[PDB]
């Protein structure tokens, strides 16, 4: 929060497994206002991504 | 795995994108983006009593 | 003297003044005057 | 005022507000978007004048 919300960042990180945007397209993040972001960190199998 | 949760409420918080602020018009018909609220109309000055 | 009351889920017709503020509510499922009241959205029947 | 207040309505959408459909997703998703609420405003009109 109280931040400017640049996703950019995650698409130079790094190429990812999945990248699956349900609400909002993932192109449409930066022009976008979020009232409050929560990023939930956790590591889990393969088979549990679906 | 990291989930970004989030709720789009016409932003009662603003956590925005990589965007940059204009100046604002009054009195004539203009597009406007205000936190993400996106529409066309005429700004005035407001007597409501917020 | 100390008063604890609880929240429950609940519908209210809220009457706003000219300003911004709240000058009275009926509580839709307290009495069939009241719920009319909602059914209606007026305070006066 | 029965018409007006329909406009209010979601009819599935994720939001009865157009300019947030275009503004959050792709055009693909927001088509999907738009006919639910074409579907609901289409059914609206036609019952006003009928
Ligand atoms: C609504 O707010 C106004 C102030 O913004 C309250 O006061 C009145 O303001 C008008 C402004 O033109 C004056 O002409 C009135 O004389 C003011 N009232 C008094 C008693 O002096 C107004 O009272 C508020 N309304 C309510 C219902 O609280």
């Amino acid at each position: 929060s109280n931040c400017v919300a640049d996703y950019s960042v995650l698409y130079n990180f790094a190429p990812f497994f999945a990248f699956k945007c349900y609400g909002v397209s993932p192109t449409k993040l930066n022009d976008l206002c979020f009232t409050n972001v929560y990023a939930d960190s956790f590591v889990i199998k393969g088979n549990e991504v679906s | 795995v990291v989930v970004l949760s989030f709720e789009l409420l016409h932003a009662p918080a603003t956590v925005c994108g990589p965007k940059k602020s204009t100046n604002l018009v009054k009195n004539k018909c203009v597009n406007f983006n205000f936190n993400g609220l996106t529409g066309t109309g005429v700004l005035t000055k407001s007597n409501k009593k917020f | 003297d100390y008063y604890v009351g609880y929240l429950q889920p609940r519908t209210f017709l809220l009457k706003y003044n000219e300003n911004g503020t709240i000058t009275d509510a009926v509580d839709c499922a307290l009495d069939p005057l009241s719920e009319t009241k909602c059914t209606l959205k007026s305070f006066t029947v | 005022n029965t018409l007006v207040k329909q406009l209010s309505s979601k009819f599935g959408a994720i939001s009865s507000v157009l300019n947030d459909i275009l503004s959050r997703l792709d055009p693909p998703e927001a088509e999907v978007q738009i006919d639910r609420l074409i579907t609901g405003r289409l059914q609206s009109l036609q019952t006003y004048v009928t």
